[PDB]
């Protein structure tokens, strides 16, 4: 039936039956100051798919840098390390077809409009909010060069199924799970000048409905810390 | 050992030499160097960037020729940290901490072996970070991936070189597999690249 | 349990409309469903239901709250709600994100047709806020919109303490 | 799956699932001259359910008091005694919202529309037929001031649950049982006079639909005495 | 010899031979969320002790409320409970001599110097910051009768030792540590409107010295809280 789920002072559902992705068949564990008042889930704002949407994206770390207490910890520490999972979920009706890839990419550093200069900041991330993907080349001096089918990194997006993922097809399900290891070449990291993952939600099968039905499906983000670690 | 084994395992895959670095120097005028890199050719950075993380050790191997009493040569690696010469006769030349090589034209070629050499438990092909995060020119670049320099000197008190370098990993341990790149490569300091069509086109969907 | 008038606006509170709570699926994602302050002296949205009559009985008071929240829109329907719970001094949230900072639970009318929260109620009082998390999706147009009942009841271990009058005569 | 349930020589069926109410944890049991001929399901007329409907209700003893055998046994004894099982269900599709309140109430004396005045007996009941409630204030000499709001009987019409009731919200069922015990002040009475209990239907969600769905729901009661007891 | 204390990330030190005083003969004990992060010590600014001193006070709750993740706990609960444990401390040579009550008050309620009017906020504490007794009689609206000879609660200034209390005598010993278990008629209370106690250092014997001497005497106050517990 249905699965309540409760961290901290915060709960969210899933169907008891949802299927879930561990990356690299790995669970995170601790290897350091603890910290486990974060261990609560974050939902992130909802993303809206439409007919002509071309996917989004989240980086981690940074992603969760202003939620709270997650957002200090990493303010009032110099190194630190976290695993996380992902529960991406749909509101769709029967009388609506589509399908998205959700997929972790580790070290997803991305090029650059501009094959002269790097992108800056805020092109790569926007914090919470998602960044969006392009169906056409993107043009800026400082701008990520986002079109989608190269996924923001020079390669093929149907290629992406070699990071953990998980696909969404609305005939079958509407929901996908990621456990994300602590991946790295080194046991903690700046956590601001990093992002050890990124978070990427592309249509391979554009959001189509019925004519009486919503025009688009709202897509929502949960986000869990597991071990966090702190430098003492 | 490693070589009895499938062609498809990443020993077999990766431990081939290249050549990496052309260059020439003269007796007169006055030396070469190169910092070892791994982004140097594309056969090797294609088959290296299908993983996010790699270790492993270092073989280098020196052809050297030369053209118009014995010709020496002398080969010195520094270190990540160490000091560089800027000078014919930089007093770095001379450091204890910055092994080299002295050879003969006539003999076999030189050879060295440098071992894993970083802070961190393996180089990283890909950094999705900053070595400072207000600065946008650090984007991409991880101070854990220096694998240290070499430079070339003719030893003596109208002569050319010139120097082929191959380069050949060893032991190489490798992880988080990667798509294969689908763009050409534009620098050696970027993931820039052109958007690039997926596949190769079809007048027709169906079989002829 | 019993309803409780949480629409009870000055033209809901003669219709049986006072019991119905608005949701509409063209709403501003994030924006708030509805909410109302558990304040104890003179509840305006719990102290006319079995629970509050009984207590206004007596001087003072204390116990746990028992709240459900019932979705009456169509099977079909879809979407997620943000419940969110408000300590005593702690304020009301202003925005979706604030309230998801805080206590709270998330709805999914599409899994649950109905979800229970369970607070402390003593005699600034605290505060229940419901939040548009995203907005209903529906296979096809309906004629009017969806609605919430909410009911009240006391929890466990509740305790009276002095009898006297009715303030409702 | 589906229950068929016979009674006498009428037969009906409910789900297989469907929960039951019994009033005040109380079976009808016997204390007299027991019938058990009418121990039958009688179907009263369905009601339609719209948008706008205020709500419906009957009382008991005189509902059925036109139906065959029961009406009879009225008729022919000076004291009786019986218990109710009511089955109320509604015909909707998946594309109906709506919720409703199914109730039964002892003693529900009614109220005058005219304070001067009291209600008269077919304001009170009309029998086999269901009385409407109003959603704004009736007017007349001899009329129930049937406002929804307060139950015909001057209290808040969502206190009603204090009463054996049972939610229908469309979403999640169709259908309600309810199990009425006989309740008085003595162990029999006349059954012309006095009604032991009425059976209230109220919307507290408007009937609602998709645009080229049914614009009604019928809703159907059928009623099952127990234990009937007369005088010899 | 020298005692180390260390609690949480603060280390202080005192005589090992010092003597402890525990008010009412109780120790702190739990009863609610309880926080041991706070248990630090807090040291507050010094006051000098000079010859014509005519005291300082703290009120605890009060005293504390700027001191960090202490003053947040207030902030963020409704209710909340604490014992603590205050150390004084003076540092004086065997040249200087004088003598001090050291003494902690339950519900010091304190006097106006208008006999009409009731004293402000400000006059009965300044926070963190010590209030000073005066020699005279004050004056003011608002002021506290602040006169040391009836300590400001219209008692005998000698009279004080029936609260927990150690006198510190220059000549024999330079500290003093009390243990204020606590003390309300309620087991939790509002932290903002009610001071529990007041920490009161009243000389009763002058500072005096040598002619070459320092001519004031630093006094230390260190506090510790126990047992912290506030509502969920």
């Amino acid at each position: 039936r249905v699965r309540s789920i409760t961290l901290g002072n915060s709960t969210i559902t899933t169907q008891e039956c949802a299927n879930v992705v561990v990356g690299y068949g790995t669970w995170p564990t601790y290897l350091t100051q603890p910290d486990v008042a974060t261990c609560r889930f974050y939902t992130l704002e909802s993303v809206m798919w439409q007919q002509s949407s071309p996917g989004w994206w989240w980086k981690f770390p940074d992603a969760l840098s202003n939620m709270g207490l997650f957002g200090q910890n990493m303010q009032y520490h110099y190194l630190g390390r976290a695993g996380y999972t992902l529960h991406v979920q749909c509101n769709a009706s029967k009388f609506h077809q589509g399908c998205l890839l959700v997929v972790c990419v580790p070290e997803a550093e991305m090029g650059c409009a501009t094959i002269a200069n790097k992108p800056d900041q805020k092109s790569l991330s926007n914090g919470e909010t998602a960044n969006v993907f392009d169906s056409q080349n993107t043009s800026g001096q400082t701008a990520v060069q986002a079109n989608v089918i190269n996924a923001g990194m020079g390669i093929g997006v149907g290629n992406l199924t070699i990071f953990p993922h998980q696909w969404i097809n609305l005939r079958t399900n509407n929901s996908a799970t990621i456990v994300m290891p602590y991946v790295n070449s080194v046991p903690m990291d700046n956590m601001f000048r990093h992002n050890n993952f990124t978070l990427m939600i592309i249509p391979f099968a554009p959001l189509s409905y019925s004519t009486g039905a919503t025009t688009y499906v709202p897509i929502t983000v949960t986000v869990a810390p597991m071990c966090a670690e702190y430098n003492g | 050992n490693y070589h009895s084994r499938s062609e498809s395992t990443v020993e077999n895959f990766l431990c081939r030499s290249a050549c990496v670095y052309y260059t020439t120097y003269k007796n007169h005028g006055n030396f070469a160097q190169w910092v070892i890199n791994t982004r140097q050719v594309a056969q090797l950075r294609r088959k290296l960037e299908m993983f996010t993380y790699a270790r492993f050790d270092l073989e280098l191997t020196f052809v050297i020729t030369s053209s118009q009493p014995v010709l020496t040569h002398q080969i010195m690696y520094v270190p990540p940290g160490g000091p560089v010469p800027t000078k014919i006769n930089s007093y770095s030349w001379q450091t204890s901490t910055n092994p080299s090589v002295f050879w003969t034209e006539g003999s076999a070629p030189p050879r060295i072996s440098i071992p894993f050499i970083s802070i961190g438990n393996a180089y990283s092909m890909f950094y999705d970070g900053w070595a400072r995060f207000d600065k946008q020119g650090t984007y991409g670049i991880n101070t854990l991936n220096n694998m240290g320099t070499l430079y070339m000197r003719h030893v003596n008190d109208p002569i050319v070189s010139t120097v082929r370098i191959y380069f050949k990993p060893k032991h190489v341990k490798t992880w988080v597999p990667r798509p294969p790149r689908l763009c050409q490569y534009q620098k050696a300091g970027n993931v820039n690249f052109e958007p690039s069509g997926v596949t190769e086109g079809r007048t027709e969907i169906t079989a002829m | 349990d019993s309803v409780v008038p949480v629409n009870n606006t000055e033209g809901k509170v003669m219709s049986i409309e006072a019991y119905q709570i608005p949701v509409q699926s063209n709403s501003t994602n994030g924006s708030q469903v509805f909410g109302f302050p558990l304040i104890p002296g003179a509840s305006s949205v719990l102290n006319r239901t079995l629970l509050g009559e009984i207590l206004n009985y007596y001087t003072h008071w204390s116990g746990s709250i028992k709240l459900t929240f019932m979705f009456c829109g169509s099977a079909m329907a879809t979407g997620k709600f943000l419940l969110a719970y408000s300590p005593p001094g702690a304020g009301a949230p202003t925005t979706r994100k604030e309230a998801m900072l805080g206590t709270h639970v998330i709805w999914d009318v599409g899994l649950q047709s109905s979800c229970v929260l369970c607070i402390p109620w003593i005699s600034a009082g605290g505060y229940i806020t419901c939040w548009y998390q995203t907005n209903i999706v529906v296979p096809a147009d309906t004629q009017s919109d969806c609605k919430i009942l909410c009911f009240v009841s006391a929890c466990n271990d509740f305790s009276v303490r002095m009898l006297k009058d009715t303030p409702f005569i």
